[PDB]
RNA sequence: AUUCUGGUUGAUCCUGCCAGUAGUUAUAUGCUUGUCUCAAAGAUUAAGCCAUGCAUGUCUAAGUACACACGAAUUAAAAGUGAAACCGCAAAAGGCUCAUUAUAUCAGUUAUGGUUCCUUAGAUCGUUACUUGGAUAACUGUGGUAAUUCUAGAGCUAAUACAUGCAAUUAAAACAUGAACCUUAUGGGACGUGUGCUUUUAUUAGGCUAAAACCAAGCGAUCGCAAGAUCGUUAUAUUGGUUGAACUCUAGAUAACAUGCAGAUCGUAUGGUCUUGUACCGACGACAGAUCUUUCAAAUGUCUGCCCUAUCAACUUUUGAUGGUAGUAUCUAGGACUACCAUGGUUGCAACGGGUAACGGGGAAUCAGGGUUCGAUUCCGGAGAGGGAGCCUGAGAAACGGCUACCAC
RNA sequence: GUAUGUAAGCGUAUUACCGGCCGGUACUAUUACUUUGAACAAAUUAGAGUGCUUAAAGCAGGCUUCAAAUGCCUGAAUAUUCUGUGCAUGGGAUAAUGAAAUAAGACCUCUGUUCUGCU
RNA sequence: GCCCGUCGCUACUACCGAUUGAAUUAUUUAGUGAGGUCUCCGGACGUGAUCACUGUGACGUGUUACGGUUGUUUCGCAAAAGUUGACCGAACUUGAUUAUUUAGAGGAAGUAAAAGUCGUAACAAGGUUUCCGUAGGUGAACCUGCGGAAGGAUCAUUA
RNA sequence: UAGUCGAUAGAAUAAUGUAGGUAAGGGAAGUCGGCAAAUUAGAUCCGUAACUUCGGGAUAAGGAUUGGCUCUGAAGAUUGAGAUAGUCGCGAUUAUCAAUUAACAAUCAAUUCAGAACUGGCACGGACUUGGGGAAUCCGACU
């Protein structure tokens, strides 16, 4: 992406890299931690690889996404780390006594572990600690990303 | 931050387990700010004037609840809007009747007369137990009172008894799936035993599944189940019949059956 | 007054947001502390439950943190170098979160001759030997032990190149990590070894 | 009770609406109205405007009495009771109304690792005046403006107001870095500052499968007179933790920080023991108090839903529109706000706009059911208080039966 | 003598342990829908219990007993409207979706091959 | 027999319309901008601690302490009127905009029409079948022209 | 720069003039008539109607801003680096390769358009340049 490069030294709040004066070494050059999203949710690798500051991301950041969780449809994959997904549905109406489809759009925001989000993809949110206004959620797995055919590379 | 707490509490929107009669009053006797929550909490002043008929008025529940007659849990309790819920030990020092509340099958309190034994103690569910405040683990029960340096292996959701007259756990029944218990508040509430399982939900909403004594089965979730025992021998007396749940129907047909006039 | 409510200023359908709440208390926001550089003051606030969090006005002194070395010491804020987010803050020598400030480095270095013995940078004959008290910490002695204790270390001891060439300027880069405005002292990270190489290039490109 | 019946014609059959017809806690109005129980009721329109009165004030044995208010008499009596006034707490809402207002409010559904919580309930404070200091009300006296009221001036006097800070205010202990001592260092230390809870920053211990062959400082054991050289069974590389975790979580260590707390209270009732200092030390709960929980709460956030309208089709980005980053604000996330940087966000699944006798829901009316209509109002939540804006106090009000301002009255 | 609806067998998703078929663990196409649970504010609405003297309904009160007396006591249920939704669970019909035919196709297994990576 | 419009009376309703009418509302640019708060100050006043001059005591005239509505030189903490810069911003003015209401010479409709005036248009082939689209002309009806349909007067016969 | 300084002059510098200006407060009341005079003017930005032959109306209307100094950004031209090897004494001679590449870097050019402070007494198109505007009507289409 970026090489964090933005006015500010994107550091996490308590992890300084210590050189100086406590026990020595084994490799992996980064004391990053990294999560498991555990309503059995499987992290993404990249987390732990991760370079990327992003204080929005519940691998990398400070947050909790708390709450609900539901699967939707990207509708748009435009903005820099966030994503829109539509959730299309049946509201039965008793009085109507058939339905209406009806839609809400949501945006949602994509930390940069997720990568191919595209629209149409398949996500699985979580309502997270509420971002950035119409963010008011955040992506715990993305379930499709997909590509049921380009998983394995065509010739 | 806002408004409140807002001290009026109207009868309609008073807790309807307190069988408060819809006329004569506009105003509810609203249960001062306690370690009981005001929906789960009996006021002193329904205890002695609607069920004890000690007291005619709220103005005679001030006059008796003054003159410290009524000393809930080790204390004198001279607030007649004391909230005074779950396991509370209510005793009339003259004459010694000496009460725990404790609930009915209709989900409504009882009054229950325990043994002046019986009423040295209670049984305490713990909420949380957190280290760090003096000197340094603390448990704190759903009565809110916190008990410094608990015993290691209690773990939230268990009973502790609690010797009353000093503040000390003097006994401890782990949340094990087949320990006696009484559920407060689901609509099960005061049903009674046995806890067949748990099926955990990790966030959130732990289901606890019941299997009564009638065999009958039914499920509330965690934070409505209170242990209070071992299957077969209940830590405390349990008011008549031993909250089995049947219909209405069936006590009905059991009712009306048990007169000769 | 000055409002949080997020139900102000037009939605993401760009629909016209009525009314509804003149504007209440519970909602409020009160005028930035903006805390200055220099002479130690500090103001009570009463804050929403009964909390009294401070407001500094005008503050010298900071904790600045080798997070390398474990150890933080009270130093002088001699000036605000950068401000990623205004310019403005930069001249006007505010004490920010994420201001860059080049602290003062005097009590620092004392202690690591006294932790090392090997003046970080190189000083000179005259400076080294005239004890205030440099030379004293240097020597030591007493046979034996703390000379022994700087045989122990110095697999370590050797000192980054870029802090070496700051600390012997006697001015040394850091961030404020503390809201003065909220927290009523103005506190510090040291920049060490990614935090320098993305200031340092802000630095010679800026000016 | 799934109901029709009258009316186009000379007569006749449908299409059709209209009338009749029944109900309406659904409002008006007429006439008539003996009795019983029950009660909606200035909503619609004028969320118009208001004379006069009242709805928010408050004291216990328990903060403060030198009220001559009453009680005083015999010993130093003030003490008792308690208006006033200080002090503390309430006044943030009951109540009223439903205007603005159409996803907004709000219900159900939920979250808070996004936060605050007086209070109450329960627990917590051993790191040289011990009971000191002086100023003011009430008071006394003298005044001001036509005035409510606002207070000027002079002279007192209290504190659970204020100002400090000792004789239980106490250091010891142990660990850090200083070190007398010893020896090569498996290594440990007298005496020391510092080390209370807290506030504030940084760093760290944190969530850890089993065995071996070597080397350097040797811990036992062995080989060698030594010098030297080998090997090794075992404890062990060990804050946890909600759990989406590198949480700053309830809490700590190391390095630094600032500054509150730890009662110079009061009422009950006085004992033990005299070297009788008026000594030492002592129970309850009232009001403080700090940490923590709990409780009354709360603000925001999730999911899903609302009438009519296209004779409203593109809309948002002047100046945040929508996103990134960092800051600031705040009780809190947060474009809430601001710099910079991207070009996004919303839309025939009707967006944007306009209208609405449009607060929402719980509900009500009317029914064969299905529905249609209603809701301004007896509850719950939110909102407002002539229209608007700004603010103090306080746990909490952007308050109006608070203030300050404007505009209208 | 049937009937088979119910139960257990047998043919690439009931396979595999541990503890004595049971009960976990390891488990597994997305949905819409639907099933069963919890979670559904009271009033209202339906309605239980009950002579508010009838009744609207109130939630009283009845009893041995108008004796002696707190003695015996049932109570102020249950459902649905607070829809849909969401949560949890079951089904696999209906209607769609799914690998992999330009096979870097699915398993598995051999290279200690590779890279990440340890108390 | 049905029967319509033009024309004329009267009554009622809505439209267009000079006035670039009028009124009120909510958004809006720009300008102006009360007040509060935050914030830079100010020092009305009031003390400490120190110094003196006087009185007193202590100590070796000097010093120190205390007092004297005391005076004066250092340097502090609080502090009013006023006030600096900022941000919120009521309110006002003027353009723009929108919704809603309503005056109006006059024009031009429709209706109630009900005793009228002029025609016979259509209803029978209504004496010119009807009726449509469209143009022009007729007092009007309507006629006419061009292309149609049958809802015709041909459901047709007629090598 | 080149060419002039000849327009008969001096003193007074009256009225009245001519030619050029200014004038409180009110602001067209003036007059045949806004004639004369004044406002306005450039630029950049924002905004922009009736009506319409859709081209215009339009510089509609209505608003904002302009100096100086001090920085910053953007907008071009041209070759060069870098790495390795052999020969002779870092210097000289010879051989190889594409990536490097949005200023690659380096250097040279010459000004444009934008943004930010500081700054003065609103002073900022400062001289000069230089439309007053809108609403209707009569008339000829127009130059």
């Amino acid at each position: 992406m970026a090489d964090q490069n933005e006015r500010a030294f994107q550091k996490q709040f308590g992890v300084n890299l210590n050189r100086k004066v406590k026990p020595g070494i084994t490799k992996k050059k980064l004391l990053r931690r990294s999560r498991d999203v555990g309503l059995g949710f499987k992290t993404p690798r990249e987390a732990i690889d991760g370079t990327y500051i992003d204080k929005k991301c519940p691998w990398t950041g400070d947050v909790r996404i708390r709450g609900r969780i539901l699967t939707g449809v990207v509708r748009k994959a435009k903005m820099q780390r966030t994503i829109v997904i539509r959730r299309d549905y049946l509201h039965f109406v008793r009085k109507y006594s058939r339905f209406e489809k009806r839609h809400r759009n949501m945006s949602v925001h994509c930390s940069p572990v997720f990568r191919d989000v595209e629209h149409g993809d398949i996500v699985t949110i979580g309502e997270c600690r509420p971002l950035s206004k119409t963010v008011r959620f955040n992506v715990l797995k993305v379930s499709k990303g997909q590509g049921a055919k380009k998983s394995f590379k065509k010739y | 931050m806002a408004r409140g707490p807002k001290k009026h509490l109207k009868r309609l929107a008073a807790p309807k387990a307190w069988m408060l009669d819809k006329l004569g009053g506009v105003f509810a006797p609203r249960p001062s700010t306690g370690p009981h929550k005001l929906r789960e909490s009996l006021p002193l002043l329904i205890f002695l004037r609607n069920r004890l008929k000690y007291a005619l008025n709220g103005a005679e529940v001030t006059k008796i609840v003054m003159q410290r007659l009524v000393k809930v849990d080790g204390k004198v309790r001279t607030d007649p809007t004391y909230p005074a819920g779950y396991m509370d030990v209510i005793t009339l020092e003259k004459t010694g009747e000496f009460f725990r509340l404790v609930y009915d099958v209709k989900g409504r309190f009882v009054i229950h007369r325990i043994s002046a034994e019986e009423a040295k103690y209670k049984l305490c569910k713990v909420k949380k137990t957190q280290l760090g405040a003096k000197g340094v683990p603390f448990l704190v029960t759903h009565d809110g009172r916190t008990i410094r340096y608990p015993d290691p292996l209690i773990h939230a959701n268990d009973s502790v008894q609690v010797d009353i007259a000093s503040g000390k756990i003097t006994d401890y029944i782990k949340f094990d799936s087949g320990n006696l218990c009484m559920i407060t508040g689901g609509r099960n509430l005061g049903r009674v035993g046995t806890v067949v399982n748990r099926e955990r939900h990790p966030g959130s909403f732990d289901i606890v599944h019941i299997k009564d004594s009638q065999g009958h089965v039914f499920a509330t979730r965690l934070t409505n189940v209170f242990i209070i025992g071992k299957g077969n021998k209940p830590y405390i007396s349990l008011p008549k019949g031993k909250g089995v749940k049947l219909s209405i129907a069936e006590e009905r047909d059991k009712r009306l059956a048990a007169k000769t006039h | 007054g000055i409002s949080r409510d997020s139900a102000h200023k037009r939605r993401a359908t760009g629909g016209k947001r009525k009314s509804l709440r003149k504007k209440r208390k519970f909602e409020l926001g009160r005028p930035a502390a903006n805390t200055k550089l220099g002479s130690g003051r500090v103001h009570k606030v009463r804050t929403r439950g009964g909390n009294t969090k401070l407001r500094a006005l005008r503050l010298e002194t900071g904790n600045f943190a080798w997070a390398s070395e474990g150890v933080a010491r009270k130093t002088r804020i001699a000036d605000v170098v950068y401000n990623a987010s205004n310019n403005e803050l930069v001249r006007t020598k505010t004490l920010v979160k994420n201001s860059i400030v080049v602290i003062d480095a005097t009590p620092f270095r004392q202690w690591y001759e006294a932790h090392y013995v090997l003046p970080l940078g190189r000083k000179r004959n005259p400076k080294h030997a005239q004890k205030e008290d440099e030379n004293d910490v240097l020597t030591k002695k007493r046979s034996e032990k703390v000379m022994k204790k700087y045989l122990e270390r110095q697999k370590y001891g050797k000192v980054e190149q870029a802090l070496e060439d700051q600390f012997t300027s006697g001015r040394i880069l850091a961030c404020i990590s503390s809201r003065p405005g909220q927290c009523g002292r103005s506190d510090g990270y040291i920049l060490e070894g990614k935090e320098l190489e993305f200031y340092l290039k802000k630095i010679k490109s800026k000016k």
